[PDB]
């Protein structure tokens, strides 16, 4: 029954995401050591080693960084789509509703999972092979210095919940299976799928975190916080699109943001 | 309207 649904969702998470919290923690603790990006010199060194093709010819450092941000998001959306297709029940949905659920859910899920590669000083990037500092990102020229800091702020509080990958996989499934997204065709069926996943999440947190009797409502609130974080992020991305000609937006991300909020 | 997503979903 429900312990099995939880395990199936956790197995789908482990298969489909290149990064998980165990992997990240092994790297962040200190083969393939992460190259630390803390200033312009180390950014340019890291680019030559980790994204060589991007700098083989150059556009401002901030625009190159934002391009790497979007490349990461494109990869994570692909992982999230596979994960979703492995969520028991998702594939029975109307294809239009599958699209809608992913459209509104991917960035909430992205920023939730980003917490796993963040600490108070910085974040893992480039498949675990770079660590870019929080202070360096703050140092970038406006508006690019305003992208990541709200995500670090969310992450520091999210990480203090001490979730593990078995919790996070269910949380991400609950983010995706959300029946109040705009434009859904079969709201009733999606709400029932959501109720099923949230019930499994509730029972799992009771078992896995008997020490924190409010953990489930804390996570319902984090879901609401993420929706607000995404609304704000999309507004910033629109400012960048309109005022930064060199910072082209990738077509999959344009499709996601278009008509979102 | 979401051709890349729709493709990814298949
Ligand atoms: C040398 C590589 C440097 C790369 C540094 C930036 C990588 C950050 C990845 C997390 C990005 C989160 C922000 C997403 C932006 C978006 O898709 O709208």
């Amino acid at each position: 029954d429900l312990k099995s649904l939880a395990k199936r969702i956790y197995e789908a998470y482990l298969k489909n995401f290149n990064m998980n919290k165990v992997k990240a923690r092994v790297i962040l603790s200190g083969n393939n050591p992460p190259f630390v990006i803390h200033d312009m010199e180390t950014l340019c060194m890291a680019e030559k080693t980790l994204v060589a093709k991007l700098v083989a010819n150059n556009k401002e450092a901030e625009v190159r960084i934002f391009h790497c941000c979007q490349c990461t998001s494109v990869e994570t959306v692909t992982e999230l789509t596979e994960f979703a297709k492995a969520i028991p029940g998702f594939a029975n949905l109307d294809l239009n509703d599958q699209v809608t659920l992913l459209k509104y859910g991917v960035y909430e899920a992205i920023f939730a999972m980003l917490s796993s590669v963040m600490n108070k000083d910085g974040m893992l990037v480039a498949y675990g092979n770079g660590f870019i500092t929080r202070e360096f990102l703050k140092s970038l020229r406006k508006p690019f210095c305003d992208i990541m800091e709200p995500k670090f702020d969310f992450a520091m509080k999210f990480n203090a919940l001490e979730l593990d990958d078995s919790d996070i996989s269910l949380f991400v499934a609950a983010i995706i299976c959300c029946g109040d997204r705009p434009g859904l065709l079969n709201v009733g069926h999606i709400e029932k799928m959501q109720e099923g996943i949230v019930h499994v999440l509730r029972l799992h947190l009771q078992s896995n975190h008997p020490d924190d009797i409010f953990l489930f409502p804390k996570l319902l609130q984090k879901m609401a916080d993420l929706r607000q974080l995404v609304t704000e992020h999309a507004q910033l991305v629109q400012i960048i699109k309109k005022t930064e000609s060199d910072a082209a937006l990738h077509p999959l991300l344009q499709e996601i943001y278009r008509d979102m909020y | 309207r979401h051709k890349i997503l729709h493709r990814l979903l298949q």
